[PDB]
RNA sequence: GCUCAACGGAUAAAAGGUACUCCGGGGAUAACAGGCUGAUACCGCCCAAGAGUUCAUAUCGACGGCGGUGUUUGGCACCUCGAUGUCGGCUCAUCACAUCCUGGGGCUGAAGUAGGUCCCAAGGGUAUGGCUGUUCGCCAUUUAAAGUGGUACGCGAGCUGGGUUUAGAACGUCGUGAGACAGUUCGGUCCCUAUCUGCCGUGGGCGCUGGAGAACUGAGGGGGGCUGCUCCUAGUACGAGAGGACCGGAGUGGACGCAUCACUGGUGUUCGGGUUGUCAUGCCAAUGGCACUGCCCGGUAGCUAAAUGCGGAAGAGAUAAGUGCUGAAAGCAUCUAAGCACGAAACUUGCCCCGAGAUGAGUUCUCCCUGACCCUUUAAGGGUCCUGAAGGAACGUUGAAGACGACGACGUUGAUAGGCCGGGUGUGUAAGCGCAGCGAUGCGUUGAGCUAACCGGUACUAAUGAACCGUGAGGCUUAACCU
RNA sequence: AAUUCCUUGUCGGGUAAGUUCCGACCUGCACGAAUGGCGUAAUGAUGGCCAGGCUGUCUCCACCCGAGACUCAGUGAAAU
RNA sequence: ACACAGGUGGUCAGGUAGAGAAUACCAAGGCGCUUGAGAGAACUCGGGUGAAGGAACUAGGCAAAAUGGUGCCGUAACUUC
RNA sequence: GCUCGCCGGAAGACCAAGGGUUCCUGUCCAACGUUAAUCGGGGCAGGGUGAGUCGACCCCUAAGGCGAGGCCGAAAGGCG
RNA sequence: AGGACCGAACCGACUAAUGUCGAAAAAUUAGCGGAUGACUUGUGGCUGGGGGUGAAAGGCCAAUCAAACCGGGAGAUAGCU
């Protein structure tokens, strides 16, 4: 009955779950916008702002706990050099989702999920 | 069809 | 939590070694006995020099759990074996004469006085 | 499983008067462009709230 | 009904009469066969055989 | 010239098995059941010898008889052979009282306890293991009790298949034999996605008529109603002694049901740590993937009980059995014929829940709507412009609410969800560095690091301004009231 | 006894309690010596019983992980 | 009868760990098995764990649970040795 | 194209048997693929199969078939 | 040496579940028995219907067997529906 429970299921198991959450994550970050379903999305905000809060502060073991997820070192690369210095003042919620229509394959609420960024 | 199969077996009823 | 076909160690030198609990007395449609209540048992295995022997079929009493007896202040007191004191079926009087490992404070109401009183401990 | 005879016409009608599809006809304005978009949906060309916030 | 083997009517009608006798505390069983009423004559034929012989044996023991 | 004796004689000439079977059929005809009856069965009553120290009627009761039920076997085949699945077991029960216990009473061959019998009362409860496939029976131990029956001897489109009746094989018996045995034993595929009624829940439309937001009253319906043990009274009454009260009160138990994680646990594959085999990050270290969550160790919040509380009532009305008061018929007597006062877990309340779809549609409070016109079958009529009011609906954030609907909180005049800070909890001295040791490894920084679903804050992000439905004060008749 | 109706015939063991089992008693309905009898080491997805460990089988179920069942988009039956 | 979880003979056949063509992960190579997206109700399947008992459940230890590998010590009745 | 996951005594690569162009390219999708279909083992068109050394052809032979004449048998035919 | 033991390929189906208008007109999942011989299998032949074959079930003989299928007697017969 899931009385205050939180976690989405997505009707997969924990590994393929945690494995498309890791590659997820890594594209958001990598390209900065992209577009899926909506409670991807909304799982994928539990996810991408703890990875940016390891990111506020660069170290040696933050690197390590950095890398420890994405499993890939351009996205942590791209990390504490580049979203670090960028997103030093505002204090969460970097994330932002846009709900755009639906899918013409199987009717899924779709959403571009993005940071706040693209001032370039 | 081609082949309509044998029946279930049925209840023993003996 | 002591049930039907419970096997329990005897803690008074009675003669009894292994003794099986076939019904809890007290109350019809009950599951399981309590801190002192009165089980039923037989004898499965037994010394040669006591005073019972393999196969008799009386009463005994509870005194050690392992699932736990609670005190009223929010704690439990859990033992690592269960354990009876036999009793003589009609007064119940127990056969032993020495009795090894603690007992339970609430054991002691009017009938169990001979066990407490010859507790070593508690 | 089994039935025992079949349901009518108006067993059908009555059974399918509660399928009928309901429509929002709340499509909104938007602020800057004016376009036709559902409530917390961007449009065709990506404005929301007058911002570009697809930027593409 | 009884116990026994092979027939729908076996196991739906009943087919064992036990006789209980009150003073001396005997069963006769013909959970026998067909029906319970031959079965009855058959178990009252067993228990005046057994009276018989029971008594019998008193008196030659007697 | 035929005991062609099956004798109006089918051939002059003919026995058996089929559970390996197969076909056309039949309820014309059986087994399981339903139907009619009740020989049988169970129970109740009439008469009365007699048993009982006397004494038929405390309790029994021969010889005899009359009745009730359809619970057992029976009888007939009325329905079924173009198919009604039967025994026993598990789960789920429902109803009657011819009541097993609890409750209220009468008699007693009832000194008290414990009893025997009978009446009212179905509100509640009404075993656990061995054997046997067994219902049943016996044993062992409880209990206050281990009730009888119906409902296709309840329940296989809820479940097995142990037994019984498909095909194999054997033991004993019969038959020359094939084969048969209600004589066992070994083993042997039990289908179905719910159209209708019903039941458990949950919704949409419409109605109650001007609409909406709430609050309830309440018809009616539903849930529950079990009681042991100990103590006081009280060793009191009673009783030679032993034994041992009625009524009343209090505490602690078993089962049932409800509620909740405050304690103790379980789970907690979203949290942490140890470790094995392999692979990857160019290599050490460190980390990740797979091998059932790899193996485990714990463990946050939720769920759950084995955990903790709660309740069965107290009280009132009307009563059954029964005990009565006054009291004639019938100068007496009499509980009844007039009347009155008692009297049970049975009935209605009183305890709790649903509930005005109770179309008989209830009551109260509040909010909101007071703009012109033509056509006319001047009809509770239709049409145009302007306005959309209270409120509802749609979308989003979502929930200890939820299959979906529905319900609750919030939508920037913000703490509804996500993120962040701090605390709490859990795992347990992260990585890096420095020191000791040839090494694995050990110590200090450090009881650190990481923290999910928790708490208190913080608009950092997302809940946009708006559009949609719903309207111009509301029908006829009668009376009372201010004009 | 794969035999046995009476029968759960009788005694002892195993269990607290055993119509099953073991060792016998022979009152063998209706065992029996090549349609073979009695034993027999080893063997058997063989029939039955007992003993230890082990456990959700059960007492008494509780939670969690995936696949369906619930909703949406597309294709779309069947017995009757 | 299908773009079907069935069956079909022979040859080559590596790295680590391993007694091994077993099993666990990989190289060369082909694939993700022609319906997806939500929510995480009752019920169904494959599983995991569980306080206390340990077969009381059932016709029946059926199913599950448990043992399991290398080296060494030692191993009873009986026997056709 | 980037990563995640599966087999790896295979879910990899060659053939025999068996299919009969299913191979490739271009183009298209009305029918098929249990969903879109610009994709295809689907429709249309074109191309592709090169041997003294591989296999088949050829010599001989087992099991076995036919079998001049020959034996038997109403005929058909059987044996050899 | 073993109609030896454990255990892969391979052969077969002993238990339980999933299915049971199934993925399939006998299958799969988790356990099984044999696995150097009374084993298994490919290729090509031989034995055939009152017959063939059978480590023997009255089994199998092209998903049909106490007498296969096809065509003809035959529009058999049917006091039966």
């Amino acid at each position: 009955m899931r009385h205050r429970k939180s976690g989405r299921q997505l009707n997969r198991n924990s590994s393929h779950r945690q494995a498309m959450f890791r590659n997820m994550a890594g594209s958001l970050v990598r390209h900065e916008i992209i577009k899926t379903t909506l409670p991807k999305a909304k799982e994928l905000r539990r996810v991408v702002e703890p990875l940016i809060t390891l990111a506020k502060t660069d170290s040696v073991a933050n690197r390590r706990l950095a890398f420890a997820r994405t499993r890939d070192n351009e996205i942590v690369a791209k990390l504490f050099n580049e979203l670090g210095p960028r997103f030093a003042s505002r204090a969460g919620g970097y994330t932002r989702i846009l709900k755009c229509g639906f899918r013409a394959g199987d009717n899924a609420p779709m959403a571009y999920i993005e940071l706040v960024d693209r001032s370039e | 069809p081609v082949y309509i199969p044998r029946p279930r077996p049925p209840h023993p009823r003996l | 939590m002591i049930q039907e076909q419970t096997m329990l160690n005897v803690a008074d030198n009675s003669g009894a070694r292994r003794v099986m609990c076939i019904k809890v007395l007290g109350g019809s449609h009950r599951r399981y006995a309590g801190v002192g209540d009165i089980i039923k048992i037989t004898i499965k295995e037994a010394i040669p020099r006591g005073k019972v022997k393999k196969g008799d079929v009386l009463k005994a009493v509870v005194v050690r759990t392992k699932k736990g007896v609670r005190r009223p202040d929010g704690s439990v007191i859990r033992f690592d074996g269960n354990a009876c004191v036999l009793l003589n079926n009609n007064s119940e009087q127990p056969i032993g004469t020495r009795i090894f490992g603690p007992v339970t404070r609430e054991l002691r109401s009017e009938k169990f006085m001979k066990i407490i009183s010859l507790a070593p401990e508690v | 499983a089994v039935q025992q005879n079949k349901p009518t016409r108006s067993k059908r009608g009555m059974r399918r008067s509660h399928d009928a599809l309901t429509a929002v006809t709340s499509l909104s304005v938007d602020k800057t462009s004016g376009e036709k978009h559902l409530r917390h949906h961007i449009t065709a060309d990506g404005y929301y709230r007058g911002r570009k916030v697809i930027a593409k | 009904r009884s116990s026994g083997a092979g027939a729908q009517h076996v196991n739906t009608t009943d087919s064992a009469i036990r006789i209980t006798h009150l003073p001396t505390g005997i069963v006769v069983e013909c959970q026998d066969e067909r029906s319970q009423h031959k079965n009855k004559a058959k178990a009252l034929s067993v228990l005046g055989a057994r009276i018989h012989a029971a008594e019998m044996a008193k008196r030659q023991q007697a």
